[PDB]
């Protein structure tokens, strides 16, 4: 099927150069009328178009960013590369790639296929993996969760029971703590009856540090309380 | 460049209402306009291509119209799953430009939050810090106030709250307020409580625990 996947560093120091990679399947850049572009979105801000490359290597750039942007393609490897120089903290954003097809015809639906996006943080701080702590539940409903503390940079993905548990889950947006490290929590509402039988494991994944934590959330006892 | 001016920047309408979003171009862009629906944290989904053609799979309540400079996205009967930020985009001239976006909120009935409090884990206490988490679950409207009390002393400057985006099913919000202390500070006091004030509560609700009193 048609796919687009962004790849690049989650962390770029100021003044340094960012290099992003878009890998796709289900279509070819050699086909006439095909093209891939780049769009970025700062957190909570509007979408901003960056560049676009066509099947015939015709390149188009955001005029205000053209002096920093370099777009290229490798049709054989199904890859598009964007290079952005002199990265500024304001360049921290989610970077998307999207594809066009059948250019200029009635079948040109615009940018109908997008990638997931990749988050790039412009900062000088070091990468740090998170610590994962449980939020113990304790017959109506009960709430349990996991604390994902002291990591950098964003993002962190949290799933429960490897995606099998999605109903009632709340993963909260991270907050930059006073220490310069991020911290969030992910909670889930479950019936109290399941606490004795059902197992709950929060699957924390922080790719910038290549850290994976599977943490089982156990009900807390009142013995060993010192 | 072609400037796309979108209005309103945000909107709160009820389920079943008729929503109209306006996008004005600073110069003629013919009918080469695109409408996107974007959920938070996800890539924009294509709704309408060429200003008025519904993309395959888009529900029929979504319609677009207009050409030249004035464009309109119309949701005939608003649905809970329609919470999103909606963007217009012209493809008539490179550089492609976007409108500011319309953040569409679903207006629903008032819902009181479920409140839970989580004392610090023994793992974190072993590492030297202590975080107390106060959970506010599934409430509406978004406006809520969380106050921390330690030995019944009002706290300030040592807590951080975080709110989820609107639920695409029940249209509520959830909030996470965290109180952070060093282990030495946590062991200096016994009573920890978060007090939740919300419109859906007849009186403020407080969840508490006593350190060392399981």
């Amino acid at each position: 099927q048609i796919t687009l996947k962004e790849s690049g560093p989650a962390l770029v120091k100021p003044t340094q150069t960012l290099t992003l990679t878009c890998t796709f399947s289900g279509f070819s850049l050699s086909t006439s009328g095909m093209g891939v572009g780049w769009i970025r979105q700062p957190p909570g801000k509007a979408l901003e178009w960056l560049a676009h490359i066509w099947w015939d290597d015709d390149k188009y750039y955001n005029p205000s960013l053209k002096s920093r942007l370099t777009i290229s393609k490798d049709t054989s490897k199904n890859q598009v590369v964007l290079t952005m120089t002199n990265m500024d903290p304001v360049d921290t954003a989610t970077y998307y790639c999207a594809r066009r097809a059948n250019y200029g015809t009635s079948y040109d639906y615009g940018m109908d296929y997008w990638g997931q996006g990749t988050l790039v943080t412009v900062s000088s701080a070091s990468t740090k993996g998170p610590s994962v702590f449980p939020l113990a539940p304790s017959g109506g409903t009960a709430a349990l969760g996991c604390l994902v503390k002291d990591y950098f940079p964003e993002p962190v993905t949290v799933s429960w029971n490897s995606g099998a548990l999605t109903s009632g889950v709340h993963t909260f947006p991270a907050v930059l703590q006073s220490s310069g490290l991020y911290s969030l929590s992910s909670v889930v509402t479950v019936p109290s009856s399941s606490l004795g039988t059902q197992t709950y494991i929060c699957n924390v994944n922080h790719k910038p540090s290549n850290t994976k934590v599977d943490k089982k959330v156990e009900p807390k006892s009142c013995d060993k309380t010192h | 460049d072609v400037v796309m001016t979108q209005s309103p920047s945000s909107l709160s309408a009820s389920v079943g209402d008729r929503v109209t979003i306006t996008c004005k171009a600073s110069q003629s862009v013919s009918d080469v306009l695109t409408w996107y629906q974007q959920k938070p944290g996800k890539a924009p989904k294509l709704l309408i291509y060429y200003a008025s053609n519904r993309y395959t799979g888009v529900p029929s309540r979504f319609s677009g119209s207009g050409s030249g400079t004035d464009f309109t996205l119309t949701i005939s009967s608003l649905q809970p799953e329609d919470f999103a930020t909606y963007y217009c985009q012209q493809g008539y001239r490179s550089p492609y430009t976007f409108g500011g976006g319309t953040k569409l909120e679903i207006k629903r009935t008032v819902a009181a939050p479920s409140v839970f409090i989580f004392p610090p884990s023994d793992e974190q206490l072993k590492s030297g810090t202590a975080s107390v988490v106060c959970l506010l679950n599934n409430f509406y409207p978004r406006e809520a106030k969380v106050q921390w009390k330690v030995d019944n002393a009002l706290q300030s400057g040592n807590s951080q709250e975080s709110v989820t985006e609107q639920d695409s099913k029940d249209s509520t919000y959830s909030l996470s307020s965290t109180l952070t202390l060093s282990k030495a500070d946590y062991e200096k006091h016994k009573v920890y409580a978060c007090e939740v004030t919300h419109q859906g509560l007849s009186s403020p609700v407080t969840k508490s625990f006593n350190r060392g009193e399981c």
